[PDB]
Order: C-alpha cells, then structure tokens, then sequence
C-alpha cells in the first residue's frame, strides 16, 4: 500500500507550481526560466532603517537570543518583473513566511514580562505576510461596517483608504513601517472631521476686505475661489 | 403642595412662551411674571434665573467692553437644576476671582477652588521679566543666551 | 423636540467613544439610536413598534 | 515593460491589478467578503436572547454574506456541461478537443 | 510703428487693452453688489451678513454654511439662537 | 486508499499552480495545469447536475466552503476559471451530499 | 478709497460685536439645552440617590 497515489498531478504530469519547482525538478515549462529569490530575502530578521538612527540597518534586539541576519529589501531590482502581483511585489519589503526572530520561551512567565513591557505579541512574531486576498476581505468587511455606522460621513473612505494602507504594507508584523504610511491618511481624516463639524455647527469669520495688489498684472485673471 | 407646584411650572413655561413671543430686545413687556415668580421661588425654595435673563438682555443691547461674558457665565450657571458649580467671589479685593464649589470640586481638574483672576493681567515689565526668569529656571539648559558669531561692529546688538 | 435631539447626541457620542468597530454590539446600538433620531418627533407608544 | 510597484502603490494594485490570462472581475473586487465573525457573533446574540448552547448550533446556518456566485454558472449552463462532458471524454482537452464548445463559449460571454 | 523687438508690447496690447472695459465693468458690479448688501444689512436681517464673503446663505432655517440649523425646531426664551 | 482525500490535494495544488502561471505568463504550464485537473472523476460528474439545481442550505454551505478555498471572484468570461470553479464546486457538493459539513467552531 | 474704507471699518466694528454676542447665545442656548436633559435625568435616580459603595451590577462571584 503506496502512501498519495492520487495526490501528486504535479509529479504525474510535469506540472509546476512555480518557477522555482521548475528549474528544480527540471521540468522547463517556464519559457522565461526562473530568477531565484536569494536568502536574504526569502527570510532575515527585522531591522532598523532610518538614517537618523545610530543602529540603522542592524537587527532589531529582543530580551531572547536571535539571528542578527537581516532581510534585506531589494534596492537594485531588474526592469522587467514579470509578475507585477502583489504576491511578488510583497516580497521585495517583506518575507512571505515572516520574520526568523520568533521566540520559543522555555516558561510563561518570561512571554508574560515580554508581552507586559511591550516586547512580544504573537500577533506580530508568529504569522506570515497577508495574501492579497486575505487584505481585500479585510478591507471590504471593515468598509461595509464603516458604511453601517454612518452613510452621510464625509471621512468614510479616508478611514477605509488608510486601514487599506495598513493592511498592504503588513502592520501586524511592521506596525512602525505601516503607520509612517497610514499617518498621511490619519491626518486627512482629522482635516475632515473638523471639516464636517464646522459645516454641521454653523463656523465661519469675517473675511477682510480685498487687497489692493490681490492681481499681480492688471491683465490677469481674478479667478474666485469660494 | 403639588397643586401649588404644578401651577407654578405652568407658570414659569408661560412666562418663557410670552418672552419667546416678544423677544430679547422687546423684554420689559413680561414683567407682570415677576410678582408671581418670586412668590414661587420664596415658596418652594426654587430659582428661575429672573434677574440673571434681564440683565442679560438689557446688556446685550448696549454691551460692555467685556461683551457681558459675566452675565453670560452666571446666566449659565444659573440655570443649572441643583445650582452653580463657578461662581464669581464677592470680595473687597480690586480683582474679582472666579471660584468653584466644594461639594463639585470632584468633577473638576483642579487642586483648589480659585480659578484664578476673573480679568487678564495688566502689561508690565516687571512681570513678564519675572515670567521669562521662571521659565528659564524651570527648564535649565546651558546654552540659552549663548552667541557663537555676532555681527563685528562698535555697536553691542548689530541690528536690533 | 430640541432638548431630545441633544438626549440623544449625548447618547451616540457617549456610545461610540465607548464601543468601537471591533465591537459587536456597536452596529446594533448606533442603529437604534438612529431609529431615535428618526422617530424624536413621536411619543414613546408609537416609537416602541418601530424601534424594537 | 513590467516595471517594478513601490510600495506606496500596493492599495491600488490590490483593486486594479494589472493585466494577466487569468483576470478576477476588477468591478467585483470589492464585493468578496468572507465573515470571520459570522458564528461568533450569531453565538453571542443567540446566547444573549437567552437560548442553550445546543439550540445556538442547531439554530446555526452558514453565512450568506460571502463572494457573489459567477452568472455564468445560471448562463452558460448547457454549454458548460457539454464542456465539461468533452473534457471528462477526452482527457481534459488535449491537442484541442473541447474547443468546440470552448470557444462557443468564449464568443457567448464576450461578443468581440 | 513698430518692430520684432515690439512683439512683447504688441502683444500684452492687444490682448489687454480690451479687457480694460470689462476689468472696469467688474469693479462697478463690485461696488453695486457691496450698496445693495449694506442697504439689507441697514434695512436688517435675522441673522449678520458677513459683507466681503462671497455668500451668505444665514437664515431662520439655514447655517452660515449652508446646512440646516441645529435645535432650531422649537422657540427659545432668549429669542434667536443666534 | 484514500482517493477523495488525494484528489482534493491535488486539485488544490493545480488551481494553485494555475494562478502561478497565470501570474507569470505561462500558457503552457497553466494549459497543462487545466488538463490535469483531474477531470475523468465520475462521482464529481455525476455531482454536477445536482449542484447546478441545489438550492437552500446544501448550496450555503457549499457556497461558504469554496469561498474559504477560493475567495477571489473569477471573471465571468473566462470559460477554464468557470469550469475549473464548478468543478471544485462539485467535488465538494458529492462530499457535502455523503457526509455533511461541520462549519461551526461550536459543535459536539 | 478713505470714505469706503471709514464705512467700513465702522460696519466692521458693529458687526465683530454682533457676531461675538450671537455665538455667545448659541453656546447659551445648547448649555440650557443640556440643563434641560440633565434636570430630567436627575428624575429616574432612585430615592435616596446611588450607592457609590458596591458596583452596579455584580456580574460575577467573590469566593
Ligand atoms: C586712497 C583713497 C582714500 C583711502 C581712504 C578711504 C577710507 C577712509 C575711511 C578711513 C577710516 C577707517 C576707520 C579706521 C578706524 C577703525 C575702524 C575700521 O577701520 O573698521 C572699518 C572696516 C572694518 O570694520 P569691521 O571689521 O566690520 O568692525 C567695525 C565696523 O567697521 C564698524 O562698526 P559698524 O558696523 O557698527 O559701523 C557701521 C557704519 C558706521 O558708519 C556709518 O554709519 C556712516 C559712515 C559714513 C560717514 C559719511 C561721512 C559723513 C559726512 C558728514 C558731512 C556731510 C556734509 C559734508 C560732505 C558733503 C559731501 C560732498 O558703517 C560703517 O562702518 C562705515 C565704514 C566704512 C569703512 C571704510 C570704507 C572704505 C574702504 C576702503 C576704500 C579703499 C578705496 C581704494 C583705496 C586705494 C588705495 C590704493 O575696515 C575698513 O574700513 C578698512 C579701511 C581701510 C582704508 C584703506 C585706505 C587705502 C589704503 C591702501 C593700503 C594698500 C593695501 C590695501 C589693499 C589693496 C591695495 C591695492
Ligand atoms: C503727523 C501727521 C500724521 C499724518 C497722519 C495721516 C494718516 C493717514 C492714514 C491713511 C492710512 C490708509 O491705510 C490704507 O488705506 C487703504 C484705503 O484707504 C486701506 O484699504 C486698502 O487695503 C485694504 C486691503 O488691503 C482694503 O481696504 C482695500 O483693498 C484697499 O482700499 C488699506 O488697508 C490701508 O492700509
Ligand atoms: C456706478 C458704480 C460705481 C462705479 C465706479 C466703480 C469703481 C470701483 C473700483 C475701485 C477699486 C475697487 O477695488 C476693490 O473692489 C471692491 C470695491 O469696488 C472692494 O471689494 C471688497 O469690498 C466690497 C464692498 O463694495 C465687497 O463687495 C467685496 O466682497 C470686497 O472684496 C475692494 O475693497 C476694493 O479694493
């Protein structure tokens, strides 16, 4: 008795799932071959990144023993890519498979103080990157209960575009990399809120009167703004 | 007296449908009200923020330099169901000051009960040297005043 | 009818800075706040059938 | 050609991507939703009314608040089938032949 | 008369010497507009009129934005929210 | 001995490796792909016409499983996603039809 | 230019006092407004006021 007879089509018939298992198995039904994803962006560990940081691109250091071997984004990519998808697009800043500076703790206690002071959440050291897929639905169930709790609110879609945003550049596993994206989208939707407070609360100032050199060229063009 | 209560609130709605009716510049027409409405207050131990409304409106229409913010802050502190929580201190002192009742300090963010001044200080040099030095003070750091290149000339501040 | 507009701002303001979007119970309350809103102008028989 | 997408372009790469063999249906993309609060939150209310946790799972049913389902498989149905007939007779359609019906098909859906 | 080197002047000429009459009748519109809010605002109005704002949509039933007024459904002892 | 199990492994790897191709222009690996899916299973055959007239919770609950496998919406004018789809459709509605589903977290 | 502009520094004048006043009633207004909702909420507290001691509701045991 043979263990997954039915189980391998991939095997049976030359079948890659990706160019990868291709150039392995030599398969060759890849006609544009395979550029191979290097280690060091296949996995590494999380890294400082600012200039303005004395530590930059060092591994970032935790209470426990890690491998300070970093991921390194790519900063020198090839014009063609074939693939333009997120799924090889996301491994350009990230690795698919997360991070390599997950902990095994030898008691609970020690993930207790961690979590308490702010140094592990498994939320952020025990996942992978989110698939496309998995970032839409997301987007789309978090949208639908926007649009629930107020229609006629004029931040709705700001709120929506920066949990999107969130939710592409991965913030459960870079949540400071995330938010130095997000932060722009936040501040749009404060701008709106006070928007919409002062068109529902009648605010408004007495504007003084026009100045004398509001034309730079008597020839030009007065265009009113409201 | 329930009676007497409920009178009295349907006394005090009419009075309030009345100077709706005529508005705040046409207001010393309601004040046939007033007879009745002091009677209630002495009777049932309530307040109506009579005295309080018409100054308020008769200062609204020749106002004061301050734009009646008093009569504004006590209208409004009157007004309150169990009474006012800011009060301004009657005192011989110059300065009038704003103070907070102890039975509401709990609600408040406040060490004590004065509120400070109820008007904004005066310019002085004095003071805003005694500011300045307390605020250098507080912060301590070594470096303030301190000029690395001044403008070479025989006059000390080049410029200013 | 004013005074109950501001009863119930009160409200959604007071529930919506305690439940957020990840609470189950926020969807339901807004809606019936809003069913509030709504029905202000109506007394509270004729506003029960409708917002129950 | 295909050029390298930055990261600050990623939230439109994930509702208009670019073009592939095998396209979704960018219109519909914002419409796949499945609920991961769906029994949680059915348990939570049931349990809150005041039923038992054996009433809550029989009372349960699955959501419906998931991806709309394809038109085609109303549509197309006859042709569908026949295709799926051919492929089963001749081994998925090598060397073309289920492009019959393949094509009618194609030529159904997209009307040039 | 003229010459290449004139072509700036030609130019700016002929495309702005006939657009004084109309800079000239904006100016009057401008000034007619501003009369015609300082007698309603002398007349009287419920609500100001701020006078060099482009509009001024305030009244019983509307903001100063051009939303309705809130709590504006019953009548206040004071008068006028506003 | 286990061909329902293996057949569904399978059928999960070719839809996988037909996205791949799709995503790196390969026709001739996502046409192998297509031909492979496993098409000559006469239980899924036989499966089809019901599922292509069920209606009610049988169709909920398999509706919910192909959308926790596969959530993206194909496009309604490619004839090969179509198929594929009802086909993964089928093969779950013979095995929801033999013994149902148990979605729910909560059971016992 | 002079005439226009003493007019209107004197409607301008009027017109900072107008608006100061009428946002100061409309603050009035919502404040008495509150006032309002706040005297008919004192009416649903129990006799003899809450009982700031023990928790509302006791949604669990101590043993
Ligand atoms: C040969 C021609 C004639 C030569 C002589 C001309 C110079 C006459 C002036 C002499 C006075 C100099 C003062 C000395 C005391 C020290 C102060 C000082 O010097 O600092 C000034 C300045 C540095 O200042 P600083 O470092 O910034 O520090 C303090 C500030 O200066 C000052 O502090 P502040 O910033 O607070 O002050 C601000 C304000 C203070 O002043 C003011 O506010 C107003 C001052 C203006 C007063 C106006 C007059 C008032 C009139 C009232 C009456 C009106 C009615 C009657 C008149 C009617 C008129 C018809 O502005 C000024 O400072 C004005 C200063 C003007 C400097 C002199 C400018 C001339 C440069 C040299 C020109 C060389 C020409 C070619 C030579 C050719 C030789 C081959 O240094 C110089 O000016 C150097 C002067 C050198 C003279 C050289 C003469 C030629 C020698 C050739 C040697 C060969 C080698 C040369 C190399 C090239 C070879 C080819
Ligand atoms: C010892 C003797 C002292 C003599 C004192 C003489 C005092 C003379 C004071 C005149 C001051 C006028 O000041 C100037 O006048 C014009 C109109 O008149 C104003 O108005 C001008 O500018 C403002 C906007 O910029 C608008 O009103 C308008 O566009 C224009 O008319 C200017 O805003 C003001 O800066
Ligand atoms: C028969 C009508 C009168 C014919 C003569 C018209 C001459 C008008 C040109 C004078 C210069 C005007 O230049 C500028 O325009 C208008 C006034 O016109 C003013 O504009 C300002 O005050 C006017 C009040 O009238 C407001 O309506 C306007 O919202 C405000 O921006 C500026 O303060 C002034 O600096």
């Amino acid at each position: 008795s043979i263990l997954g007879a039915e189980a391998f089509p991939e095997l049976l018939s030359k079948v890659p799932l990706n160019p990868q298992m291709d150039e392995d198995k030599h398969f060759n039904k890849y006609k544009w071959g395979n550029e191979p994803i290097p280690v060091n962006r296949r996995t590494g560990s999380r890294m400082n990144s600012s200039i303005y940081d004395n530590r930059n691109h060092e591994a970032v250091r935790h209470p426990w023993s890690t491998d300070a071997r970093t991921f390194h984004p790519n900063d020198n990519p090839e014009a063609d890519r074939i693939n333009t998808q997120y799924s090889n697009m996301v491994s350009d800043s990230f690795p698919e498979g997360g991070f390599s500076d997950a902990p095994r703790f030898s008691s609970n206690w020690e993930r207790l103080l961690a979590y308490h002071h702010g140094l592990y959440s498994p939320e952020k050291f025990n996942s992978t990157t989110k698939t496309a897929d998995e970032i839409r639905l997301a987007v789309n169930d978090f949208a639908a209960k926007v649009h629930a709790d107020d229609p006629k609110n004029a931040c709705k879609y700001l709120m929506i575009e920066e949990f999107k945003c969130l939710q592409s550049a991965q913030a459960r596993i870079d949540p400071q990399g995330a938010a130095t994206k997000c932060v722009k989208w936040f501040n749009e939707w404060r701008q709106c809120a006070w928007d919409q407070e002062k068109m529902v609360k009648g605010y408004n100032y007495i504007e003084d009167r026009r100045a004398r050199k509001h034309k730079p060229y008597i020839g030009a063009p007065d265009l009113q703004y409201s | 007296a329930p009676h007497q209560r409920a009178a009295c609130e349907q006394l005090h709605s009419e009075y309030k449908q009345c100077l709706a009716k005529n508005g705040r510049t046409h207001f010393s027409a309601c004040t046939d009200f007033h007879s009745k409405l002091r009677a209630c207050e002495n009777m049932l131990g309530t307040s109506y923020c009579i005295d309080e409304g018409i100054n308020l409106m008769k200062c609204t229409k020749n106002p004061d330099p301050s734009f009646c913010a008093k009569e504004f802050v006590a209208m409004r502190e009157c007004n309150r169901p169990q009474g006012p929580h800011l009060v301004l201190s009657s005192s011989p002192s110059s300065p009038p000051h704003y103070e907070l009742r102890p039975e509401v300090k709990h609600l408040y963010n406040v060490d004590s009960t004065d509120l400070g001044s109820a008007v904004a200080p005066v310019r002085s040099k004095e003071q805003l040297d005694r500011v300045a030095d307390s605020l250098k003070a507080d912060l301590n750091l070594p470096g303030y005043g301190h000029i690395p290149y001044k403008w070479e000339s025989l006059r000390p501040n080049p410029g200013a | 009818v004013d005074a109950r507009e501001m009863k119930v701002d009160m409200y959604e303001k007071l529930f919506k800075q305690a439940a957020d979007l990840e609470n189950p119970c926020r969807m339901p309350g807004v809606a019936y706040l809003r069913c509030l809103r709504d029905t202000l102008t109506e007394t509270q028989s004729a506003r029960r059938s409708s917002c129950l | 050609a295909a050029s390298t997408i930055p990261i600050s372009q990623w939230p439109s790469l994930l509702y208009a991507p670019p073009s592939s063999p095998a396209n979704p249906a960018v219109e519909a993309l914002p419409e796949m939703q499945f609920d991961d609060l769906h029994y949680p939150r059915q348990m939570l209310l049931c349990r809150g009314a005041g039923y038992s946790l054996e009433q809550c799972n029989r009372m349960a049913q699955p959501d419906a608040r998931v991806t709309p389902e394809n038109p085609a498989e109303k549509l197309l149905k006859e042709e569908a089938v026949a295709a799926i007939a051919c492929l089963s007779q001749r081994e998925g359609g090598k060397d073309e032949q289920c492009r019959y019906y393949i094509e009618r098909m194609y030529k159904l859906a997209n009307k040039e | 008369s003229t010459s290449p080197g004139l072509a700036f002047a030609n130019l700016t000429l002929l495309l702005d010497v006939p657009q004084l009459p109309a800079i000239w009748a904006v100016n009057a519109w401008r000034e007619l507009n501003g009369l015609f809010t300082e007698m309603k605002t002398l007349a009287g109005t419920s609500d100001l009129l701020y006078p060099s704002n482009r509009y001024n949509p305030q009244n019983e039933k509307t903001n100063r934005m051009g939303r309705p007024r809130k709590y504006n459904h019953g009548e206040w002892m004071f008068g006028n929210s506003y | 001995s286990s061909p329902h199990m293996d057949r569904l492994l399978g059928d999960l790897k070719l839809l996988a490796a037909y996205d791949s191709a799709a995503g790196w222009q390969e026709p001739k690996a996502m046409e192998s792909a297509f031909q492979s899916l496993s098409w000559d299973d006469a239980d899924v055959l036989k499966a089809l016409p019901q599922y292509l007239n069920c209606r009610g919770e049988q169709k909920r609950r398999v509706d919910f499983a192909y959308a926790a496998l596969c959530p993206r919406p194909v496009d309604e004018k490619d004839p090969k996603q179509t198929l594929m789809s009802l086909w993964m459709k089928a093969r779950l509605f013979s095995y929801d039809q033999k013994h149902p589903f148990v979605l729910s977290p909560f059971a016992a | 230019q002079g005439i226009k502009t003493v007019y209107a520094s004197c409607r301008y004048r009027k017109l900072n006092e107008r608006e100061i006043i009428s946002d100061r009633y409309t603050w009035l207004h919502e404040r008495m407004l509150e006032d309002e909702v706040e005297r008919v909420l004192l009416e649903q507290v129990p006799a003899g006021g809450f009982d700031k001691t023990r928790p509302g509701l006791l949604l669990g045991p101590s043993t």
